[PDB]
């Protein structure tokens, strides 16, 4: 069904998925894991979590509408990120340069 | 507060 834009995007999911940017994508690969973590806040301070196998899951299932419904939720995981965790954490430095990849394949999207 | 660790276990 997915649109030729949407395709894209499948396709920039696919590459943030896989072993090229492992070192610093692999915290979203999975919701973030508030028992395990032992986050007791996480789901009082972020009220719509968001990450990479929702984003599957939901492209599989063909719930995005435009290619501006899934930029909107990568980026909402990107922002949940950035919301909850200090500044200097490492895993904001990750999402920094995750993010750099998707913003850049994104505005090249034809 | 509750901080993140990313490290092994
Ligand atoms: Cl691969």
């Amino acid at each position: 069904k997915l649109s030729e834009h949407l395709r894209y995007c499948d396709s920039i999911l696919r590459e943030m998925l896989s072993k090229k940017h492992a070192a610093y994508a692999w915290p979203f690969y999975k919701p973030v894991d508030a028992e395990a973590l032992e986050l007791h806040d996480y789901h009082d301070i972020i009220k719509h979590p968001m990450d990479l196998s929702t984003v599957k899951r939901k492209m599989d299932g063909r719930e995005y509408p435009d290619a501006q419904g899934f930029a909107a939720d990568v980026r909402l995981m990107f922002s949940n990120c950035y919301k909850y965790n200090p500044p200097d954490h490492e895993v904001v430095a990750m999402a920094r340069k995750l993010q750099d990849v998707f913003e850049m394949r994104f505005a090249k999207m034809p | 507060a509750p901080r993140k660790q990313l490290a092994t276990k």
